[PDB]
């Protein structure tokens, strides 16, 4: 009999709140960003959107149970490698399958494939990105599952640069066991059908998206003209 | 060499 322990429920409650503290479904701060233009017209706005979102991802990470027991070097490598992944993941909350667009409250803040290519991406990234968003949206995760997946994503032991892989593995294990156990006790059939394995597969899709993302970033980078238009958090994190 | 990230991470 798999039972959701007190500790597992506490874990879930923390990550929910950590998400509520770091994802503003008003999208109010978006007026602060350089404005969108619709020749790489979107790059300044989307650089800013991503920069902001790295900050939120860092705030969420810090609240992951056991994350503050890592060395600050391990914390750093885990965010550098996961950031873009966690952003694609969290963005699922604003993605809508009507338009296959990310809809953040108004026409200005509604982002479709033309906008993404207007930041220098080809169908190399965009096509598997949209398929990823679609497949994730079709899982209909409970919010509990969404937040566990983000956290499992951040605390991955195999990330390049990881020093104490054993500790990272032990923290992620407690999160995966919490997720596996939650699906069992709380996700009804038939939605729950191989839901864990489907979730893990999304993490593999995100690794492949990460790789492609690195390529396109490294390419965009080698022109200082473009790199100039980014933020310093983005340069630090993706450089 | 990640002062911004390291600053956002500190307590
Ligand atoms: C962020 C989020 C949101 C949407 C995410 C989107 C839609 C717009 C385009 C994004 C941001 C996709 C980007 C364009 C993919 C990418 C990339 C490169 O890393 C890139 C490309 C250029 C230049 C650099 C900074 C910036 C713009 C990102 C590197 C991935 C996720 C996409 C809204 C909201 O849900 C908050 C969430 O937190």
């Amino acid at each position: 009999r798999p039972k959701l322990s007190e500790e597992q429920q506490h874990i879930i409650a923390i990550l929910l709140d950590a998400h509520h503290k770091t994802y503003d479904p008003t999208y109010a701060d978006f007026r602060d960003f350089r404005p969108p233009v619709r020749p790489l017209s979107m790059l300044p706005h989307l650089a800013d959107l991503v920069s902001y979102s790295i900050q939120k991802v860092i705030g969420f990470a810090k609240m992951i149970p056991g994350f503050r027991d890592l060395t600050s070097d391990d914390q750093i490598v885990l965010l550098k490698s996961s950031a873009i992944e966690v952003i694609m993941l969290r963005s699922n909350q604003s993605f809508t399958m009507d338009d296959m667009s990310w809809d953040c409250g108004s026409q200005d803040y509604k982002y479709d494939v033309t906008d993404v290519s207007k930041a220098g991406h080809t169908l190399e990234l965009i096509e598997p990105l949209i398929k990823f968003q679609v497949g994730l949206k079709k899982l209909n995760l409970h919010e509990e599952e969404h937040v566990l997946l983000m956290a499992i994503c951040i605390v991955s032991p195999d990330r390049p640069g990881v020093q104490d892989a054993k500790l990272v593995e032990a923290i992620q294990d407690r999160l995966s066991n919490t997720l596996q156990t939650y699906i069992r006790c709380r996700h009804p059939p038939p939605g729950s059908h191989q839901l864990y394995a489907k979730m893990i597969q999304k993490l593999a899709d995100l690794r492949s998206l990460n790789e492609e993302h690195s390529k396109q970033y490294r390419s965009l980078s080698f022109q200082p003209e473009n790199s100039m238009k980014l933020t310093p958090l983005v340069l630090e994190v993706f450089g | 060499n990640h002062p911004m990230l390291m600053n956002l991470l500190k307590d």
